[PDB]
RNA sequence: GUACGUGAAAUUGCUGAAAGGGAAGCAUUGGAAAUCAGUCUUACCUGGGUGAGAUCAGUAGUGCGAGACUAUGCACUCUGAACCUGUGGUAGGUCAGCAUCAGUUUUCGGGGGCGGAAAAAGAAUAAGGGAAGGUGGCUUUCGGAGUGUUUAUAGCCCUUGUUGUAAUACGUCCACUGGGGACUGAGGACUGCGGCUUCGUGCCAAGGAUGCUGACAUAAUGGUUUUCAAUGGCCCGUCUUGAAACACGGACCAAGGAGUCUAGCAUCUAUGCGAGUGUUUGGGUGAUGAAAACCCAUCCGCGAAAUGAAAGUGAAUGCAGGUGGGAACGCCCUUGUGGCGUGCACCAUCGACCGACCCGGAAUGGAAGGGUUUGAGU
RNA sequence: UCUAGUGGGCCAUUUUUGGUAAGCAGAACUGGCGAUGCGGGAUGAACCGAACGUGAGGUUAAGGUGCCGGAAUGUACGCUCA
RNA sequence: GAGAAGCUCAGACGAGUAGGCAGGCGUGGAGGUUUGUGACGAAGCCUUGGGCGUGAGCCUGGGUCGAACAGCCUCUAGUG
RNA sequence: ACUAUGGUUGGAGACAACAUGGGAAUCCGGGGUGCUGUAGGCU
């Protein structure tokens, strides 16, 4: 049993044998649908520049 | 197992988002938000087995950093911090991220079963070893290591020390001075992820 | 290079008897099977003691067996006594009780007295057949340090051990170094 | 062939091969030359042709059921048996090429999510502020040389409005996706974990390579020998902190050449017997033939009792004692690194008994009572 | 439990003592050579890296990339004529 | 079944003087065994041939040779 | 100040800087000039 070690990061069949959630895993979920404000702050900018 | 992995992934995203909004709120208000100090640290032994003082040799034996290019996961407390301070010239340690932990446990994940180094090719091996701690999958092991759960000691000890290869692209010009001085020794913070990336 | 200290590497236990007795090998083969195919520590103990040397298997006497199984708070009335070694006779016990003894070998006088008293003598294969897991069995051992060599082992200053003396009496290691009247006493 | 059984090495002559610019010898790799290995495709089996043959399945009689074998006969040839051919099939080394894979690895891309001053810039647009001049204008003088005011016919710098959730760069991530190169193919019916399924001993990149082709077969691949080229290689042994040493021994070869035997002792192991153990000092079968093997009695050696210089004395209060750990076993709790009961061995410890010593000690005796002690004892 | 060899040491970092000094003598800690091959310092017992079964592939340490010699007569800013 | 002194699966490791241990190679002689080899050629010796073993060593082809020699289990030593 | 650890750091050296850690003394100034247990006497 287990004569050879397969890399799950390269072998998708092993990546399915382990981690069954990998089938339903969803990446690159977009969440910038809003107005995208600019939370900079007057005090933060003055301190950031300063001298 | 799939439900647990989905919950863990949701927890990771929620924690990452929460830190982002807190930082944005601090920037907007002009105050300062200090985040939580790291509880998990990945340590890689960079020095060989030649010319090692007895105290540093004993500490590296207790940290299981026996061979060069070996990596371990350690919970970061006062006792561990002082041990790493003593062995600073011989190891480099930093804060691992989710990708580093999962890639390490996937490609180079080996478990200590019957005092033997067994590849983590099936979840059954992990259940047989850490079933009493509700660790039933490699994703459960990843979650336990990454979040430093109540069974971190058993999970980390079960994980055989990682036998990393020599980095692709090499080390810096001089390998045996501190990371602050321009070398590869001592604390490197998030740069351990890039070092593991080229060493994996 | 790997920095590993090698201290407990080679096990110091026998995996095979030093004796070339074919019948002893047959007994070892039987109890190798019993130890492997049963979850009883008695079979493992018997198999381990089958490998032991003569000095590690001291003889026991029927008086010692009778004394151990006739204790007030013992309840070892009819249980079988098992010893991996020789059972000797003790002539100081004029009357022999009824004993069920299993052993590697029996002295002729001891075996005759046991049979005359009404007991039974069994070999290890017979014991295995009757009690395959050692249930209701009193496992005994002889006194390991009852031999001569342990009177001298550990000899030294203020150790109170027996020296290696050519003869016994005065003029033989009973002088300076043994009494206060001659320099010092050990 | 008497310089005579066979006839090694050191050393030497001839012949043959090879190499050689102030050493040679060696190791790795390959080239050249010389030499060796394959009988591959044999063997079981079967397709096809003919010949011939005392002939096969199921049976019948000859140990009571089932089964096996031998023998006697039936069954008389679409079947079973011997026997010959085809350059009969699967043909079989060696070398390659290409695909689909698995493991390892190197290298070049493309797409997307998130983060920061939800980058900093910047472009086009509306309202501003400033001084260096582009000097537009003014001015020595028709050709310059300089002015002295804030956009004139140029243009810079600094603020806020939007378009705008701007892009780009960087960092991080994607169980997102494309190619190129190299090394490896270990295991050998099946079982396992997964995915797809028409739900089937179905299919798959899922517990380790298969498939399709071709060329050679006095070629190729390997093995050996010599030599060449590249790289590396100091003379062995010894004493020594340290030897290549300008430290010692060693010109070469053959043969010989150095931890043995005995009287003891100690540890360990094996064998036999076992509170016993040892027949060989000796005697007999014994003459035949008996340096052997076999048998036999009384002493004795060691052990079963120690202590003291000695005269002497001389080991159970108890289950041959108590305590702690403790193998094995038995009984329960429920899974425990669980409790209960005895408890082998061994260690540590508190005692008891024997001898010696120190006591009191109620002519000879030291019986009871003791002790901070002492013994290689029970 | 039994027994072998050893009972001449030496080097380097750091802390020192005696000495004018010494490749000198004597102490302490650690790592080494002795008994340690290998890559580097042109060479070297101790220095740097690294501790060794027989091989294939990949990547490194210390060290290097003009030729000998495998690897940029690479990139950016300066100094120097001996 | 796989010399149970056997079969099978898995993991880790591998410098070494003085020194210790174990398993093996080789030599002379002795007991047992091999319808053992041999004048149709034993032992020995030479070899610009072959094979096996990490190794001590072993087997074999060719030439010379002429009288004895070997495998296995034990015993033994003036054994490398 | 000093000091543990590190570099094929600088310097001829003495020494110094840097990196990961630990961390004084003294001076001066501010504050203060006894607390408490037991037993018993006190316009």
């Amino acid at each position: 049993a287990h004569v050879q070690k397969k890399n799950p990061l390269k072998n998708k069949a092993v990546l399915a044998r382990l981690n069954p959630y990998a089938k339903a895993y969803k990446a690159n979920v977009k969440l910038n649908t809003g107005k995208t404000p600019k939370a900079a702050g007057e005090k933060f900018l003055t301190v950031l520049h300063e001298n | 197992i799939a439900k647990r992995a989905e919950s863990y992934d949701a927890e990771y995203r929620k924690a990452e988002r929460e830190q982002i909004e807190l930082g944005r709120k601090a920037r907007a208000e002009g105050n300062y938000y200090v985040p939580d100090e790291t509880k998990l640290v990945f340590v890689i032994r960079i020095r060989g087995i030649n010319n090692i003082p007895p105290k540093a040799r004993k500490i590296m034996q207790l940290l299981r950093l026996i061979q060069i290019n070996n990596g371990v996961f350690v919970k970061f407390n006062k006792a561990t911090k002082e041990m790493l301070q003593v062995v600073e010239p011989y190891v480099t340690y930093g804060i691992p991220n989710l990708k580093t932990v999962r890639e390490l446990l996937y490609k180079r994940g080996f478990g200590k079963v019957n005092k033997q180094r067994i590849a983590l090719s099936d979840n059954a091996i992990i259940e047989a070893a850490l079933g009493k701690y509700s660790i039933l999958s490699i994703e459960d092991l990843i979650h336990e290591i990454y979040t430093v759960g109540p069974n971190f000691k058993q999970a980390a000890n079960f994980i055989w020390p990682f036998q990393l290869s020599s980095p692709l692209g090499g080390w810096r010009d001089r390998k045996f001075k501190h990371f602050i001085e321009g070398g590869d020794a001592g604390k490197r913070d998030e740069h351990i992820n890039s070092l593991v990336r080229k060493m994996l | 290079g790997i920095d590993i200290e090698r201290h407990h590497v080679r096990k110091s236990q026998r995996s095979k008897p030093a004796s070339e007795n074919v019948y002893l090998k047959l007994l070892v083969k039987l109890y190798r099977f019993l130890a492997r195919r049963t979850d009883s520590r008695f079979n493992k103990a018997i198999l381990k003691r089958l490998f032991q040397s003569k000095t590690n298997r001291p003889p026991i006497s029927i008086s010692k067996i009778a004394a151990l199984t006739s204790r007030k708070s013992a309840s070892l009335e009819g249980k079988t006594t098992v010893i991996v070694g020789t059972v000797t006779d003790d002539e100081r016990l004029l009357t022999v009780p009824k004993l069920s003894v299993a052993a590697l070998r029996f002295t002729k006088s001891a075996r005759a007295r046991i049979l005359k008293a009404g007991g039974e003598v069994l070999t290890l294969d017979q014991l295995a057949l009757r009690a395959p897991t050692g249930s209701n069995t009193v496992l005994l051992r002889g006194k390991k340090h009852a031999r001569e060599a342990y009177r001298h082992f550990g000899f030294g200053p203020h150790k109170h051990k027996a020296p290696y003396v050519r003869s016994e009496g005065r003029k033989f290691e009973r002088a300076r170094g043994r009494r206060k009247s001659r320099a010092f006493k050990v």
